[PDB]
């Protein structure tokens, strides 16, 4: 197994490029499936999630290829069975199950795994597809739905706020018939970027950010050309390291819409925020951060995606702040690591009570998860010791070089071969 | 190098134990899921079907070899394995049968097979309040309780000595020639003062005269066995406490995804410390020739004891004094067990069981019968080694100080007897 060799501690002082979008670019490359036309994507980068699923669409009898930048033609479909090695190993490969009964006639998607961050909520995806008109049958864990012309077009009553359930809805009304209204839908940033790309196409959809979506039924779309925005996770991200080293780093290409409650909290704490349109500035001045206690809520009013990057900058703190997880219940892998270095925590309920320590000293850690990953690699870069990180493939998922970005900023980090 | 787990060449291809291994291990990365697939037999939705529905995956159990090999001393224990058992979350298998009558379109009876879920563990816990006066206690009263069992073992071991030393006088007697010291140490036994026989035998009268004095010592040493083995159960002191932990889950979809089950899970987390005396010199070599099992004592005992044997006649001088150099060297075995007592192991054991659990479940808000049947699969454990001790105050030392002069000055008779 590969694993990191992060040493130091050092100053991280510099800039850094952001890279394209994760949860935004899964539903656009889905999209294309019901389009008969060409469409141009670009701001693509090489993650283990993409170049997964540009094999899975090579399978089905759609040529796809890509140099500088994408452009699915998936219009030759023939092939309906997908492999059993592709859908388990990611987890938005069930939402593929829309395009495949809208426009085709047939299809058998699996359950798919990923990583692990609960109990697979997808009870919303089937109840999803009974209210427009599907059949209800599954064979050898092949979920199959066939059914005579289109979807029909109804007011869906949802009952929580999922992640998948606004996508899976989403993608499978652009081109049935009759007005679908989304009720308490998933005002999420990653919902406002994909309705972007379904307007280029021709779909009437106006109002995003909003529980309650009006989605207008056409016939038949085209093609489109929209550039995928970067994502507003790796921005935060590279934030945090800064400001428990007291420096300074200035970010390009970002969106400070997409971030709007994230930056209001660290600006009472002592930090000087600079706002703009293409750059992000954030500084410190060598003071202390502080503790906030806000509730994960779906954006705004501090995202739920924002859990496992803030629990460092939580510890290293002072006072005592505690976050309600009421999303992720269930993967809380980030708290027995940074146990182990010499941290103390408790985990109430669905509360985790950070406390506030000053530094730690890096030792061995384990990384299963996706945001979990990336909390245990900064740490290494300020405390004390060697830190080894098991398990390093959940890296390359969502960030491409990171070792690369980090290396000019001011931290000796190499890859050892394993398997 | 020809050797399995836990072993060491030493001198003359001797085997040893090596302490950087047993105390300080390399655990590995494992990547195996326990129940990949499992079936969902009975009838839903009016329609019986039996598939092949796999699960989630990623499962990463840190385990450490378990060695049983050789122990540390002779007719000893078994030293410290580290045992480490760190799973990636909390799986059980669950074969619910969830099924509701309501009506005529809402009624189905399936059977759930092989279900589990990954949730959270919070190993974070100690209790470093509690095992503390359970020792004192212990060493404060250990006076009070076992201060007359102790004494009958120095009492025992004393009286042994003076019937070996009339057994001496007895074997100068064949070679001087003197008849007065030794008839009159047979009519010791007896009440008065007579003579079984008179002849000019010299061994006729040595067999026959010492036949209560047979049945005497060999009592002792079977009663030293029941004497010395009893001690060293004692020094096992695993005692601990723990406390209660419930575990909450919810959003539980299986099978359609329609109907939801959650409970409340009630784990037991245990937490116990043990503490052992030993020599400090003693674990160093062993060696596997010079182990004598305990049914060597016994044979000992019955050597004299023989209603039909020709050993009196086939040279007699190679017998009676060849019998006193194997007791010569059990006590020299078991008098390295008191010489210099250190505190050298002790180690730490926490677990978590299982005990009752309360489920429920429902469907769109509706009251549903539940009956069903938790099992256990993959559960905690940990077992380390420390090297400290807090309190040491009153030590076994100064007590079995006293029981190393006995045996010595058995050790030094014995040798002294020529022929």
């Amino acid at each position: 197994m590969d694993k990191f060799r992060v040493q130091g501690p050092t100053k991280l002082q510099g800039e850094v490029t952001i890279s394209g979008a994760k949860n935004a670019a899964l539903p656009i490359l889905f999209a294309a499936l019901l389009a008969e036309e060409p469409v141009e994507i670009q701001n693509v980068p090489k993650l283990k999630d993409v170049d997964t699923s540009m094999k899975l669409l090579s399978q089905l009898g759609a040529k796809v290829e890509r140099n500088g930048s994408v452009h699915i033609d998936a219009r030759d479909v023939n092939v309906f069975c997908a492999p059993y090695d592709l859908v388990k190993t990611m987890r938005a490969s069930i939402w593929a199950l829309g395009p495949l009964v809208a426009r085709f006639g047939q299809g058998q998607v699996s359950l798919p795994g990923g990583c692990t961050i609960g109990a697979r909520p997808v009870d919303l995806h089937i109840s999803g597809l009974e209210q427009l008109g599907a059949t209800i049958k599954l064979e050898e864990g092949y979920v199959k739905a066939s059914v005579d012309g289109r979807l029909k077009g109804a007011h869906i009553v949802m009952d929580k706020v999922s992640v998948g359930a606004t996508v899976t809805i989403m993608c499978a009304a652009t081109l049935a018939e009759g007005t679908t209204i989304i009720e308490n839908a998933a005002r999420e940033p990653e919902i406002v970027d994909t309705a972007n790309f379904l307007i280029t196409l021709g779909a009437k959809i106006s109002g995003q950010g909003t529980d309650r979506i009006v989605i207008e039924g056409v016939e038949r779309l085209g093609g489109g050309v929209y550039r995928v925005l970067p994502d507003r996770i790796e921005t935060g991200t590279f934030l945090v390291a800064a400001a428990i080293s007291r420096g300074k780093i200035i970010c390009r290409n970002a969106q400070p819409d997409t971030l709007d409650a994230v930056l209001a909290k660290l600006r009472d704490a002592g930090a000087d925020i600079e706002v703009g349109e293409d750059w992000i500035s954030l500084d410190m001045h060598g003071k202390r951060p502080k503790a906030v206690n806000v509730r994960t809520a779906p954006h705004p009013a501090f995202p739920t995606d924002m859990q496992a990057q803030f629990t460092l900058l939580n510890l290293v703190a002072e006072g005592t702040g505690f976050i309600t997880e009421t999303v992720f219940e269930n993967r809380f892998m980030h708290v027995p690591e940074l146990s182990r270095m010499g941290a103390h925590a408790e985990i109430e309920s669905n509360t985790v009570i950070c406390h506030g320590v000053e530094k730690l000293s890096g030792a061995q850690v384990m990384a299963t998860d996706l945001r979990a990953s990336a909390s245990l690699v900064l740490a290494g870069c300020i405390a004390e010791g060697t830190t080894v990180v098991d398990r390093i493939y959940h890296i390359d998922r969502g960030y491409e070089r990171i070792e690369d970005k980090l290396r000019a900023l001011g931290a000796n980090i190499e890859r050892v071969k394993g398997e | 190098p020809k050797l399995p787990r836990g072993l060491r060449f030493g001198a003359d291809n001797e085997i040893l134990n090596d302490f950087q291994e047993l105390w300080f291990p390399d655990l590995f990365i494992e990547s195996s899921d326990t129940h990949p697939w499992y079936t969902l037999k009975g009838r839903v939705l009016n329609a019986h079907l039996d598939d092949r529905l796999p699960n989630v995956g990623g499962r990463q159990v840190r385990r450490t070899p378990h060695r049983v090999t050789v122990p540390i001393a002779s007719s000893g224990l078994r030293p410290v394995t580290t045992v480490q058992y760190d799973p990636a979350a909390l799986s059980f298998l669950l074969n619910a049968r969830v099924d509701w009558d309501f009506g005529n379109g809402d009624s189905a009876n399936l059977v759930i097979n092989d279900f589990l879920f990954r949730t959270f563990a919070p190993k974070e816990f100690d209790f470093s309040n509690s095992l503390v006066p359970r020792y004192t206690q212990a060493f404060s009263a250990f006076n009070a309780k076992y201060g007359t069992m102790i004494g009958e073992g120095l009492e025992t071991i004393k009286y042994l000595g003076l019937l070996l030393r009339r057994l001496r006088e007895g074997y100068r007697a064949v070679k001087r020639g003197d008849l007065r010291a030794l008839r009159r140490v047979i009519q010791s036994y007896h009440n008065g003062k007579w003579k079984p026989a008179t002849a000019g035998n010299l061994w006729l009268e040595f067999r026959y005269g010492l036949m209560p004095l047979f049945y005497d010592i060999r009592d002792v040493m079977l009663d030293w066995q029941n004497r010395h083995d009893k001690i060293q159960r004692l020094l096992r002191f695993s005692v601990g406490h723990g406390e209660d932990y419930v575990v909450e889950f919810d959003n539980l979809y299986p099978a359609v995804a329609y109907f939801k089950l959650k409970g409340e899970i009630t784990l037991e987390r245990r937490h116990r410390h043990g503490i052992s005396y030993a020599n400090r010199e003693g674990y160093a070599v062993f060696d596997n020739g010079s182990l004598r099992p305990v049914s060597d004592w016994k044979e000992l005992a019955t050597a004299f004891i023989n209603p039909h044997e020709v050993a009196w006649e086939l040279t007699p001088y190679s017998f009676v004094v060849d019998w006193f150099l194997n007791v010569g060297d059990i006590l020299a075995q078991q008098g390295q067990l008191y010489h210099n007592i250190d505190i050298v192991d002790g180690f730490d054991r926490r677990d978590i069981r299982l005990k009752s659990f309360t489920i429920k479940g429902e469907r769109n808000g509706r009251p549903v019968n539940v009956s069903a049947s938790l099992s256990a699969v993959d559960l905690f454990y940990s077992r380390l080694h420390t090297s400290n001790l807090p309190f040491a105050t009153l030590d076994l030392d100064t007590t079995f100080s006293s029981f190393k002069h006995v045996l010595d000055s058995i050790f030094l008779l014995t040798q002294r007897v020529k022929r």
